[PDB]
C-alpha cells in the first residue's frame, strides 16, 4: 500500500557532487513531512534534515549544513537532495522517511511539533571514494579435517563474488565480509572445510568474479 | 543533545527484555522506538513513549522517567532479533537525535568455542613483494569475538584488519583478521602470533617464518 523508492546514488570522488530522488506513493504526498537519514555500513542511523508539507521549515543537521540542499516537488510525489562539496565521511546509505506531521496548535501559547518517522524506504548506496575501478589479486590460502580457500584482495568497488568448482561445491563453504584497506581497496576470503583424508583425489578450484572490471580469475588450490 | 544506548543484550526464548535509552530530563522529550533487522529497512514499534501501531504485538511497551526511558520486549520469540533505536525531537537546536543502537540475541543454540586457523604469506605474493598474515576463526557461538596480534611476544597494532562475525550455514558464527607486513618485517621476527578471545577463553595458534 504505501512505498518509497530511493535513488541516484552511485560512485563519488571527494569533491564531486550528487542529487538523489525519492519517489512516493499510496498516500496524500501533499499531507505529509519528509525526511532524509543515513547510516554508514553497519553503523548508526544518523539524521540529515528534514521538510514541512509544503517548505515553511527545513532544517540541516549540524554536519552536513553548508554542503547540503534538500527540496520537493509535491506536484510530483518527490523528494531531492543536493549533495555538495562532497567527503568520504558522507559515504553511507540513504533512506526518505515519512511523517504524519503531529502537532499542537497555539496561537497565543507556541506552535510545537512532533516528529517521528512511521514509513520507511529501502534506499540507496552511496560511495565516495577516489580510487579507481580494479580488478583483485588472488593468492591461494592452501592447508580430522583441514581448511583451504583464495585470498581475493586490493580491489575496488564493490562487490566481489566466489564460488567453487563451478558452483558444484557448497557444503562447507563461507564466503567472507570484505574489510576495507588504508587505501581505499577492499578485500575478503573464501574458505571450505574438508575431509584432509580426501586430499590428493580431489581438485579445490576458486571461481572469482568481479563484475565492476569484467575479471575472472581461476586458481586451484594444493597442499605444500 | 546525547542519547546512551547500550551495545548489546542478551536473553532467552521466553524471558523479556530491557533496553535503557536515557538523557536529562527526557520526560520531557516524545521518545520513540525502531526496529531494524539485518538488511530490511527500519520499523517503528512504538511512538510517543505509550502509544503503538496496530501490527505490533502486545509484547511491545513504552516508559520514560528521569534520566531514562525503556522499552520492554516479552514473551521473546527468535523472529525478534534486531537492532534497536530510540529516537527523539530537539527544540534548542532542531535536531531529531538517535541512539547508539542495541542489538538482540535470542538465544537458542548451545554456546560454542572459536576454531582459529592461521594462514602465513603465500608463496606467491611473496614473489609480488607483499606479506599477508590471515587469522580465521569459526563455528563459535555467540558472535562476538576478540582478537589481538602480536609479534615476539611485544604487543602489534599497526596495520591491522577485522571483519564483523557473520552467521554461517549451520547458524554459527566465523570472523575474519589481517596483518599487513613488508617481506623484510616478516624476516626479521621470529614468529607471529594471532590471539582469540571468546568469553573469557583465549585460543591461540602462531606461525613463523
Amino acid at each position: 500500500e504505501v512505498q518509497l523508492v530511493e535513488s541516484g546514488g552511485n560512485v563519488v570522488q571527494p569533491g564531486g557532487s550528487l542529487r538523489l530522488s525519492c519517489t512516493a506513493s499510496g498516500f496524500s504526498f501533499d499531507d505529509s513531512t519528509m525526511h532524509w537519514v543515513r547510516q554508514a555500513p553497519g553503523k548508526g542511523l544518523q539524521w540529515v534534515s528534514l521538510i514541512s508539507w509544503n517548505g515553511g521549515r527545513t532544517y540541516y543537521a549540524d554536519s552536513v549544513k553548508g554542503r547540503f540542499t534538500i527540496s520537493r516537488d509535491n506536484s510530483k510525489n518527490s523528494l531531492y537532495l543536493q549533495m555538495n562539496s562532497l567527503k568520504t565521511e558522507d559515504t553511507a546509505f540513504y533512506f526518505c522517511a515519512k511523517d504524519k506531521g503531529d502537532s499542537d496548535y497555539d496561537y497565543n501559547l507556541g506552535y510545537s511539533y512532533f516528529y517521528y518517522m512511521d514509513g520507511w524506504g529501502k534506499g540507496t548506496t552511496v560511495t565516495v571514494s577516489s580510487a579507481s575501478t580494479k580488478g583483485p589479486s588472488v593468492f591461494p590460502l592452501a592447508p580430522g579435517t583441514a581448511a583451504l580457500g583464495c585470498l581475493v584482495k586490493d580491489y575496488f568497488p564493490e562487490p566481489v563474488t566466489v564460488s567453487w568448482n563451478s558452483g558444484a561445491l557448497t557444503s562447507g563453504v563461507h564466503t567472507f565480509p570484505a574489510v576495507l584497506q588504508s587505501s581505499g581497496l577492499y578485500s575478503l576470503s573464501s574458505v571450505v572445510t574438508v575431509p584432509s583424508s580426501s586430499l590428493g583425489t580431489q581438485t579445490y578450484i576458486c571461481n572469482v568474479n568481479h563484475k565492476p572490471s569484467n575479471t575472472k580469475v581461476d586458481k586451484r588450490v594444493e597442499p605444500k | 543533545y546525547v542519547l546512551t544506548q547500550p551495545p548489546s543484550v542478551s536473553v532467552a526464548p521466553g524471558k523479556t527484555a530491557r533496553i535503557t535509552c536515557g538523557g536529562n530530563n527526557i520526560a520531557n522529550k516524545n521518545v520513540h522506538w525502531y526496529q531494524q533487522k539485518p538488511g530490511q529497512a527500519p520499523v517503528l514499534v512504538i511512538y510517543y513513549d505509550d502509544d503503538r501501531p496496530s501490527g505490533i504485538p502486545d509484547r511491545f511497551s513504552g516508559s520514560n522517567s528521569g534520566n531514562t526511558a525503556t522499552l520492554t520486549i516479552s514473551r521473546v520469540e527468535a523472529g525478534d532479533e534486531a537492532d534497536y533505536y530510540c529516537q527523539v525531537w530537539d527544540s534548542n537546536s532542531d535536531h531529531v537525535v538517535f541512539g547508539g543502537g542495541t542489538q538482540l540475541t535470542v538465544l537458542g543454540q548451545p554456546k560454542a568455542a572459536p576454531s582459529v586457523t592461521l594462514f602465513p604469506p603465500s608463496s606467491e605474493e611473496l614473489q609480488a613483494n607483499k606479506a599477508t598474515l590471515v587469522c580465521l576463526i569459526s563455528d563459535f557461538y555467540p558472535g562476538a569475538v576478540t582478537v589481538a596480534w602480536k609479534a615476539d611476544s611485544s604487543p602489534v597494532k599497526a596495520g591491522v584488519e577485522t571483519t564483523t562475525p557473520s552467521k554461517q550455514s549451520n547458524n554459527k558464527y566465523a570472523a575474519s583478521s589481517y596483518l599487513s607486513l613488508t617481506p623484510e618485517q616478516w624476516k626479521s621476527h621470529r614468529s607471529y602470533s594471532c590471539q582469540v578471545t571468546h568469553e573469557g577463553s583465549t585460543v591461540e595458534k602462531t606461525v613463523a617464518p
